[PDB]
């Protein structure tokens, strides 16, 4: 019975990833004064099916100079970590109701970097090494500020449980008292997933393709669905953190519709940002978070740890 | 005692005999140091959580902090070495034999 | 040398984490609070040389509470004897030890 | 010091905002009168069981029943 | 060492309060108010004796008083308490704030009748 | 019980999508297709050469900072203690020491990249 | 025009509507028409185990009311 | 055999320790240490310390990632050894695994072993406590008492970290 | 190095040693040891030459291994005792591991290999700071756990350290290696008498610190690193030759100098416990330390080695160095015998 629950969790997110490829292509085309795919089917509904069937009947092309074991393990680890880290999200009831879901998602987001790193190192190429080291630089740029942002915004919730975050935002949204943390969190989620303007790993300008330049079709699709499932999970995580919707225990479909449309708007905002900005340099991103975001994050952390004591508004931990 | 205590102590001894016989590479010795630190952390928190000594739960995490207080330091003792010589072999560190 | 600064100035620095019978948060007791309390109260102020042979019963009981070696030995002997009797077919498990037991509440 | 403040606000406003937020967070809890409210709110939360005392015969401050008027009440917390 | 002393299975036999956890939670406050003295005596004995084998009779009295309390509820206010504990039992976290109207009905009925 | 079931399910679903991608199509492997890609020309040297890094100092700073902010993570639960002035003072002192260390790194040109 | 991005997005909406509510439906199926009870702290787990023992069917969601007592 | 879950996780722990302590190459040593940290956090999470396991997992993942960046940068070779490219590394890995599985077989036969201490053979589930802990987890309150009680520990740790930052600045200077 | 940063680092070293000395918790002992090692590493990196990098790397590896063994023994003692009081231990394996860790931290043989190389690769200031101050905390920890050390292990370590230091001091021309081997021999001398009466150990520690500081400060004043410049010192200032002669005669255990203060009374504590072979062997082995001290005095003061022409210019410039407490330290290291019962203040 739990098998039914986990398969009904993991199949619609793959379908969502494919239709996210469709929506990304069509919306990005329409923002560039042109049209997206509409010839494959009725309004292009069959383009992701054609892409998926095409990519799984092509040659795998395992290189000779690459360590084959890590070359196979890295996309498997990427897709796996993209799968078993959707679980603690309350929709409105999570599949796994972890007591420490926030730290779990932090740890498994730290673990997903190793797939990119071992993909870059395993395939014996210089561009893959450059992409892997740029991923390392991006991780050391963003991780500490991301964790302090989460700690400062969880001081009003009471605990690390993601299920109690709806109860915290039952009266008002959490973006009203923590909007600078919300903006910094949005930039951190943009830089976490290597999305534009902080791509810097699959750079088609400075490099050819980066870490996945030696990965032909079949294994290359795994990184694509891992990245797109990652951006959907960041959108849902940001929606739960800062845009908590009204929850009725008798009608969970209201909360499901509400956070579904909010996460869709957040993904639309992601693609809106993608089409409009030039790519950051990966040394400028390093000085962005470590010099501008970090002092403000420390000041806001001290403000948010001295605020509930000041106002007799310390939230319960139960 | 128990069984997991025996396994963690065996892991500590395995990492100790990994550390004490160098293989011409400093990073491997640093990895062995991190492994022994991890084994000590795991044994300490296993004993503490078994014995319900709640006030000593400040001990392991604080302990983990001081791990970096040598481990990152070891990296800072490598870059000058890697600026003195092109590699990080331990056989190049034999100038102090006279 | 042990320059005892702490008792000289009356400043508590690390005396609260020294034992498990101290002021714990929310009065959470250790699993062997009574044994350690008895061992400390037995061996208070009499010196280590006298305490090694005069309060050995309380310290031995506390060490048995800490690691449960004799309890493991007794349980292992009982389990081994039970498995041997099962293997010889001389023993049948009781219904309350097999699952259909109907506990109290 | 107005010239220095204007120059540092024109050059690096992020550090000025961070230092102002830090200064408010440092000097503000010592000025607000609501910290003791947090103190007795945290002390009034019943994590553990209120273990009763033996009635020796002379204890006028503790009640015999929880509904007796003697004892620490929290009408202030209900009011706030 | 000495043989551990354990009471026989006849001494532990008592008619238990065989209700669910939500049934106990729904009528927790009135049970605490009405049956306070034998529970307090039992827990004082438990904290002063440090031995479950020396506090058996007080536990028996606690069970008897709780069963009498639930029997007194069952005689007069069966259906509003039924609605209240059902509404408490529906919620996953057993929240007290989700069932205020059935609660107000239950204490109104038990204040007017009892 | 459920967490390892979910882990095994996701691992099986991931690892089945490569053996399907391997054994299904028609493969044609020669000793020119699987060469390392360097924009049409064969590379000079190997990809295992020392890749001289620049941000080593900030890497060590991140090594310290990850756990030095991981000390700050029990601050929600630390708001539930009875002693609150001492907790507030110690937390403010910890983040103040963090800020002092960051400012010392900034002023001594430690965040800049070498060469 | 632009509204043709609305069909595919709508499919995405269905692709984000199916899983979570399904879990709720699963949580309304196994637990006998109620929410799946949460156990964040050991007291809640002890109450869960007491309910499972007191139901007599080895199912914790089988709620026995005040008709059980005399 | 599900009652020996912590024992199996500890077996994988010592397996990973043997895997990276043979020192083949720091990439695969880092992979082995990541696996060992994962199963160790699983062990301590099985004992109830979920926060401590998640924290040590996150900290060691970050440390191993910085380490991997360093070895890609500085400690590299033309032909790195995976595990079998060197005879001595493969040999010592094989004897480490053999000694571990020999100890497993010996402790799984008479349920007792003497390596310098004395160890049982039953699963660790016996040594658990039978009572509940109320509305709090003991490890969370214990680590939360760092600020209310451990003022001296916080002071010396913050000073040690600040001095460490200054030391890192002073060492890698060159003049 | 900035003077502010140098003052802060030296204060951190002092704070770490104080934290080890005054704490009643094992975790605080390990924290103080870690802080001491972290703040003592960059002192040796003061001049930024490769030999400092080798010395720092070797010292860091040895101290990290010692700290790991110390924490393992602390955890085992926690397992077998369930407390944290810094007192006697309740497991012989924990006592053995703590003794091995403190022997590695003290540089006692057969863990003596890093001592002469680290001492030679670092300047005289860092060498003096190491060989005098860093040998205070482990001796205090050994003082605290007195009813726990195995007698055979600590006595074997002491006699091994004395013999190895006495043998190794003969074949050196560098002054820093000579001081390192002398420190190893004195380490064995202090740990030989620890289990009988640690007041004699404290007396020997104070005397050894005074004499080592005097010799190192004289090496600062003469600006000498090798034996040849120390020989050449007779042309610049003969008073320095007189001072190093009487100091090296003091460190050889020759009465009526203060270097006869510890060793003699150490013998006075081994014959009361019916051990007559060991003090005799220890004195016979300390004759080797006296031998290379006599060789140093022959090279430096008692013979007039040839000099160069450029020293004439050094006759026109007097010394302007901050010789801090040098006459008081020389007087303490030479003429302290008739105040022998002063050591009763160390009880
Ligand atoms: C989740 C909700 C929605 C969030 C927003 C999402 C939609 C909008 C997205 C916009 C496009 C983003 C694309 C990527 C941009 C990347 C660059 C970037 O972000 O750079 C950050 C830049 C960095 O600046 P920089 O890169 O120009 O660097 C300047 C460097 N110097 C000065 C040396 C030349 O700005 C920040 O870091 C600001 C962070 C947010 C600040 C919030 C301040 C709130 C108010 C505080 C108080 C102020 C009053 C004074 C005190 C009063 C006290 C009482
Ligand atoms: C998640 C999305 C993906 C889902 C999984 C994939 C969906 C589609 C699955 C079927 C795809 C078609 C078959 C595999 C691909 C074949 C490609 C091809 O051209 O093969 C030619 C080859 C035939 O070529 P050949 O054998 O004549 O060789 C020509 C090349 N030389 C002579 C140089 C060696 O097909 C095969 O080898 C067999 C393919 C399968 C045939 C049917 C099997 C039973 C099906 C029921
Ligand atoms: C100049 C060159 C020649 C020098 C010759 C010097 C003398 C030769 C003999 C010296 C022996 C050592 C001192 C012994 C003092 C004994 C005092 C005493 O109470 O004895 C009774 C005690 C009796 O033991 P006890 O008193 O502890 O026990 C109580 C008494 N009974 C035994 C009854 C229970 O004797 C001893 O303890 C042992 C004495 C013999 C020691 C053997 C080891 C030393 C061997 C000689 C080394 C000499 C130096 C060699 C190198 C020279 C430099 C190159
Ligand atoms: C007591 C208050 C709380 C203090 C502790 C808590 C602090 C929280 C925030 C932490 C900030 C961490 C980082 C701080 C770095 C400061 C040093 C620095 O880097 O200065 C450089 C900067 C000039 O820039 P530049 O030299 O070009 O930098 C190189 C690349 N940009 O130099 C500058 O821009 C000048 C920086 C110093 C002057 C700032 C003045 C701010 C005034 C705000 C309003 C009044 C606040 C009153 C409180 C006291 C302030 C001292
Ligand atoms: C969460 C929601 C996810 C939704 C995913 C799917 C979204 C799109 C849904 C379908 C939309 C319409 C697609 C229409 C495709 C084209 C159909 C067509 O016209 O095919 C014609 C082709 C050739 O036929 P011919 O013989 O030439 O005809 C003679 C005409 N005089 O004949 C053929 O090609 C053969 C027949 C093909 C029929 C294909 C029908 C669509 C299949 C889509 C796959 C997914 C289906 C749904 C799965 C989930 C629900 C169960
Ligand atoms: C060779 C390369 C690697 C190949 C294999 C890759 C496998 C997948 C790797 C990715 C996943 C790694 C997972 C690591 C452990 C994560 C632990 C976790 O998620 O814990 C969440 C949760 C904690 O919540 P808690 O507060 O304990 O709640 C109890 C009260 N209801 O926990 C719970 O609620 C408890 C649920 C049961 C937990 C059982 C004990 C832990 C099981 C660990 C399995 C093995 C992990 C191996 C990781 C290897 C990483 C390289
Ligand atoms: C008892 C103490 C020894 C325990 C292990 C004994 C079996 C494995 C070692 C056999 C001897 C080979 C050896 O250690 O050689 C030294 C080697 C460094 O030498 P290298 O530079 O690699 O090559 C030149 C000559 N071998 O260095 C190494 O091989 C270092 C790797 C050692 C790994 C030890 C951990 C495995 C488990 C051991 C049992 C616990
Ligand atoms: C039972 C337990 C007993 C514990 C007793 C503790 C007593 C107090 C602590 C004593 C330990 C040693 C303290 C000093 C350590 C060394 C300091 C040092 O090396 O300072 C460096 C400084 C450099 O001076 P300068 O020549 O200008 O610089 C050259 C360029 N680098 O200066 C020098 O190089 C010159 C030397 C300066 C210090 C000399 C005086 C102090 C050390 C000797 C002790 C003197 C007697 C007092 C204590 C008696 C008991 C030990």
């Amino acid at each position: 019975m739990f098998m039914i629950n986990v398969l009904t969790l993991i199949i619609p997110i793959l379908l969502a990833v494919a239709f996210l490829t469709l929506v990304e292509r069509k919306v990005l085309g329409y923002m560039q004064f042109r049209k997206g795919p509409n010839v494959v089917g009725p309004y292009g509904l069959l383009q992701p099916i054609a892409d998926a069937i095409k990519l799984f009947i092509k040659e795998p092309l395992r290189p000779a100079t690459s360590s084959i074991s890590m070359f196979i393990l890295a996309p498997i680890l990427a897709l796996t970590l993209a799968l078993t880290m959707w679980i603690p999200l309350p929709m409105p009831y999570p599949l796994i109701n972890m007591n420490l879901g926030v730290l779990f998602m932090l740890a498994m987001s730290s673990l997903a970097v190793y797939s990119i790193l071992w993909s870059g190192w395993a395939s014996n190429s210089k561009y893959a090494l450059i992409g892997a080291l740029r991923a390392v630089a991006q991780t050391i740029s963003y991780e500490v500020t991301l964790a302090i942002i989460l700690l400062s915004v969880l001081l009003m919730n009471g605990s690390f449980t993601l299920s109690t975050l709806i109860i915290t935002q039952e009266q008002v949204w959490l973006i009203f008292p923590a909007w600078p943390l919300a903006m910094m969190w949005f930039i951190s989620t943009l830089a976490e997933t290597n999305r534009a303007p902080f791509d810097l790993t699959e750079g088609e300008s400075e490099l050819v393709s980066g870490f996945n330049v030696e990965y032909a079709a079949g294994p290359f699709a795994l990184f694509f669905m891992a990245e797109y499932a990652n951006i959907i999970m960041m959108n849902i995580f940001t929606t739960t953190l800062f845009l908590g919707a009204f929850h009725n225990p008798y009608m969970p479909e209201l909360y499901t519709i509400n956070f579904t449309i909010k996460s869709l708007l957040l993904s639309i905002t992601f693609l809106w940002i993608r089409a409009s900005y030039p790519r950051f340099r990966y040394d400028q991103l390093m000085h962005l978070l470590w010099k501008n975001f970090l002092p403000l994050t420390l000041a806001l952390c001290m403000w948010h740890v001295s605020l509930p004591i000041l106002l007799s508004s310390i939230p319960p931990q139960t | 005692m128990s069984l997991v205590y025996m396994n963690i102590m065996m892991a500590f001894t395995v990492s100790l005999t990994g550390l004490l016989m160098y293989r011409s590479h400093l990073m491997s010795s640093l990895l062995c140091l991190e492994g022994m630190m991890l084994s000590l952390f795991i044994l300490a928190t296993l004993m503490i959580l078994n014995s319900h000594f709640t006030l000593a739960s400040m001990m392991p995490i604080i302990l983990l902090v001081f791990a970096a207080c040598e481990a990152a330091l070891g990296l800072s003792l490598l870059v000058m070495v890697s600026n003195t010589y092109g590699t990080d072999y331990v056989q190049n560190l034999n100038l102090l034999q006279c | 040398p042990f320059f005892d600064v702490q008792k000289k100035l009356g400043v508590d620095l690390d005396h609260w984490m020294t034992i498990q019978s101290a002021e714990q948060p929310h009065r959470i007791p250790a699993r062997c609070h009574a044994f350690e309390k008895e061992w400390i109260e037995c061996a208070h102020g009499i010196g280590s040389i006298r305490a090694e042979k005069e309060c050995k019963i309380e310290f031995e009981d506390f060490r048995e509470c800490l690691l449960r070696q004799k309890t493991m030995k007794r349980l292992n002997a009982i389990k081994r004897q039970r498995d041997k009797l099962i293997k010889e077919g001389k023993y049948t498990p009781p219904p309350h030890h097999s699952g259909q037991e109907d506990l109290r509440p | 010091v107005a010239a220095f403040l204007k120059n540092v606000w024109a050059k690096e406003p992020v550090l000025v905002a961070s230092f102002a937020i830090a200064g408010l967070a440092v000097i503000l809890p010592t000025l607000s009168p609501y910290t003791k409210y947090s103190l007795m709110i945290n002390r009034a939360t019943p994590y553990n069981y209120p273990v009763p005392l033996r009635d020796d015969g002379n204890m006028p401050d503790v009640p015999s029943h929880p509904q007796d008027p003697q004892g620490p009440s929290l009408e202030w917390l209900k009011r706030l | 060492p000495g043989i551990v002393e354990l009471p026989s299975l006849e001494d532990l036999k008592v008619q238990e309060v065989k209700v669910s956890s939500s049934v106990l939670k729904a009528a927790a406050h009135h049970y605490g108010a009405q049956c306070d003295k034998p529970n307090k005596e039992f827990m004082l004995c438990r904290w002063e004796e440090k031995d479950p084998r020396r506090c058996l009779e007080e536990g028996k009295l606690v069970n008897q008083c709780a069963l009498e309390f639930f029997r007194q509820i069952k005689r007069h206010c069966a259906e509003p308490f039924t609605e209240y504990w059902t509404c408490i039992d529906y919620s996953g976290l057993q929240l007290f704030r989700r069932c205020r109207k059935e609660q107000a009905q239950f204490d109104k009925c038990v204040l007017d009748k009892l | 019980m459920n967490l390892m079931i979910t882990l095994l399910t996701n691992f099986t679903l991931a690892t089945l999508l490569v053996t399907i991608a391997f054994w299904l199509p028609q493969l044609n492997v020669y000793s020119e297709k699987t060469s390392p890609y360097e924009c049409g020309f064969d590379p000079m040297g190997s990809a295992r050469l020392p890749f001289s890094m620049k941000f080593f100092l900030v890497a060590i700073t991140f090594l310290l900072f990850d756990l030095e902010i991981a000390l700050l993570l029990p601050l929600p639960w630390a708001s539930q203690t009875t002693n609150l002035n001492t907790m507030l003072t110690m937390a403010l002192l910890l983040i103040f020491l963090l800020a002092v260390s960051l400012a010392y790194e900034w002023t001594q040109k430690g965040l800049e990249w070498t060469e | 025009m632009w509204f043709e991005v609305l069909p595919g997005i709508a499919v995405m909406g269905v692709c984000l509507f199916i899983p979570g509510m399904a879990t709720a439906r699963i949580h309304r199926f196994s637990n006998g028409g109620r929410e799946k009870r949460v156990a964040h702290y050991s007291y809640q787990w002890y109450l869960m185990e007491r309910d499972r023992r007191v139901s007599g069917v080895n199912r914790y969601y089988v709620s026995k009311g005040l008709e059980n007592i005399d | 055999m599900m009652t020996y879950i912590v024992f199996i996780l500890s077996i994988i722990f010592v397996m990973g320790f043997v895997g990276f302590s043979s020192k083949p190459s720091p990439i695969y040593g880092g992979l082995g240490l990541i696996v060992s940290g994962g199963v160790g956090c699983g062990i301590v999470l099985n004992f109830g310390g979920s926060f401590l396991g998640l924290m040590v997992f996150l900290i060691y993942l970050g440390g191993m990632m910085v380490v991997f960046g360093y070895t890609t940068a500085m400690a590299t070779e033309q032909y790195p050894e995976v595990w079998v490219s060197n005879k001595v590394v493969l040999g010592t890995f094989i004897t480490g695994l053999l000694m571990e599985f020999l100890m497993v077989y010996y402790v799984l036969k008479d349920k007792e072993v003497e390596i310098v201490f004395k160890f049982n053979g039953m699963g660790d589930w016996v040594i658990y406590d039978t009572g509940d802990s109320g509305f709090f987890s003991e490890e969370a309150m214990g680590i939360a008492a760092l600020y209310s009680y451990g003022t001296w520990l916080v002071i010396v740790t913050g000073w040690s970290l600040l001095i460490g930052v200054v030391v890192i600045m002073e060492i890698t200077r060159g003049n | 190095m900035n003077p502010i940063i140098l003052i802060i680092i030296l204060m951190t070293v002092m704070l770490g040693t104080i934290i080890v000395m005054i704490s009643t918790h094992w975790l605080l002992i390990w924290i103080g040891f870690e802080m001491n090692m972290l703040a003592i590493i960059p002192i040796m990196m003061k001049k930024h030459n490769p030999r400092a990098t080798e010395a720092s790397t070797k010292y860091f590896l040895t101290q990290s291994t010692a700290s790991m063994l110390l924490m393992m023994a602390i955890i085992i003692n926690l397992m077998f005792s369930g407390q944290w009081t810094v007192m006697k231990l309740f497991n012989p394996m924990a006592s053995m591991l703590m003794t091995m860790a403190l022997a590695m931290k003290l540089g006692m043989a057969p863990f003596h290999f890093w001592v002469p190389e680290v001492t030679q690769g670092i300047p005289l200031s860092s060498g003096l700071i190491l060989l005098t101050w860093q040998k205070l905390a482990p001796m205090s920890v050994l003082y605290q756990i007195l009813p726990s050390i195995n007698l055979d292990l600590i006595l074997t370590l002491s006699i091994l350290s004395i013999t190895i230091g006495g043998w190794g001091g003969l074949n050196q021309t560098q002054l820093r290696k000579i001081m390192a081997y002398s420190s190893i021999a004195h380490m064995g001398w202090m740990t030989a008498v620890l289990l009988y009466n640690p007041t004699m150990t404290l007396l020997n520690l104070i005397i050894y610190i005074i004499m080592t500081s005097t010799m190192f400060t004289l090496f600062m004043a003469n600006s000498t690193t090798t034996t040849l410049s120390l020989s050449h010192t007779w042309n610049k200032a003969p008073i320095m030759t007189i001072l190093v002669l009487i100091t090296l005669l003091s460190m050889g255990g020759l009465p009526p100098l203060s270097g006869f203060m510890p060793k003699w009374m150490i013998i006075q504590e081994m014959t009361k416990n019916d051990s007559i072979i060991l003090p005799t062997l220890m004195a016979i082995t300390a004759l080797l330390n006296l031998y290379f001290y006599m060789r140093l005095t022959y090279s430096t003061a008692l013979t007039m080695f040839p000099s160069t022409n450029n020293m004439k210019m050094k006759w026109q410039f007097p010394t302007t160095k901050r010789m801090t407490l040098l006459p008081t330290m020389t007087v303490l290291s030479t003429m302290l015998l008739p105040l022998t019962p002063i050591l009763s203040i160390l009880e």
